[PDB]
Formats: C-alpha cells, sequence, structure tokens
C-alpha cells in the first residue's frame, strides 16, 4: 500500500518514506514531432475550364 | 511542562502543543495548519 500527504508531504509505500519531494519543469521539446499530412476532401468536377 | 502551560494559559489547546526533543513538530503544525504553515517562528533549537 502507498499513500500520498500532500500537506505533510510525504510518500509512504511499504518500507520506504520520501519526504521533501521536489520536481522542476521539463522542456518536453521532442525534436522530429509528428509532420501529419493535411488535407482537404472536396468534389471535382470530370470536365474543368 | 504541557501541564504547566495548560494551566497558565487556559486558551491554549490540546492542538496547541508539541513535542520538542524530537522533529515531530513539524507534521503537527502542518496537519493542523492545512500544510498553509505557520507565520513567525521563534525559534531556538539547533541542528536539524
Amino acid at each position: 500500500d502507498v499513500v500520498v500527504s500532500r500537506w505533510l508531504r510525504v510518500t509512504v509505500a511499504g518500507g520506504v518514506h520520501i519526504s521533501g519531494l521536489h520536481t522542476e519543469s521539463a522542456p518536453r521539446r521532442q525534436q522530429e514531432q509528428q509532420v501529419p499530412i493535411l488535407e482537404k476532401f472536396c468534389f471535382t468536377p470530370h470536365t474543368e475550364e | 511542562k504541557r501541564a504547566y502551560l495548560q494551566a497558565r494559559f487556559p486558551q491554549l489547546d490540546s492542538t496547541s502543543f508539541a513535542n520538542s526533543r524530537d522533529t515531530s513538530f513539524e507534521q503537527h503544525v502542518l496537519w493542523h495548519t492545512g500544510g498553509k504553515g505557520v507565520d513567525l517562528v521563534l525559534n531556538s533549537l539547533a541542528e536539524e
């Protein structure tokens, strides 16, 4: 079992006890992100002048 | 000392005391203040 106490800032789970965890924001910037192909579905007449 | 203080200042409650010999007062204060903590801390203790 694990209990997280934000008021006291303690995480206890079994035989471990973390006190005073601090986490900083990461850039979250991954190179070569997805490049989705964007299209438009439209009616094209058979004969166009 | 707890009993003497309770006798001296009746306004104090059973939730206004904590143990000094150990570091248990941090959890008590944080719990009874909702994690907000206190404003002034008149400190005379050392090390941890």
